[PDB]
């Protein structure tokens, strides 16, 4: 199902973290 | 068209205001241990604290934010691996 809002998975720290402009919008 | 599940994107579910339902899906390979949802709020002079939640619920509430304030969230995935060295061109004259 399609959600409000959805980002994407970010490469850093040698490790893989999730993370966007805040909490879920709308 | 048989058995092959590939990787699967984090999805959000339950979204409120001031409470989301924060779900993902581990990877078979991906180590199974409890994980730790870190939250900052941005609207206090102090952040919210973490929680910890073992690895079988891969899903999680986190409720107490405000709304119209700038909450910073992070997902962190601590996992061990699986086995290193699989297969791999051996050094020999």
């Amino acid at each position: 199902s399609s959600s409000p809002i959805q980002g994407s998975w970010t490469w850093e720290n040698g490790k893989w973290t999730w993370k966007g402009i805040i909490r879920l919008e709308q | 068209g048989s058995e092959v599940p590939q990787l699967t994107d984090l999805s959000f579910v339950d979204i409120t205001d001031s409470s989301i339902g924060l779900r993902w899906t581990p990877l078979n390979s991906s180590t199974i241990i409890g994980y730790r949802i870190t939250v900052v709020a941005a609207g206090e002079g102090i952040p919210i604290f973490e929680d910890f939640v073992d690895s079988s619920v891969g899903y999680y509430t986190v409720t107490g934010l405000e709304p119209g304030i700038d909450y910073d969230i992070s997902v962190i995935t601590l996992i061990n691996g699986g086995e290193s060295a699989p297969t791999t061109l051996t050094q020999q004259t």
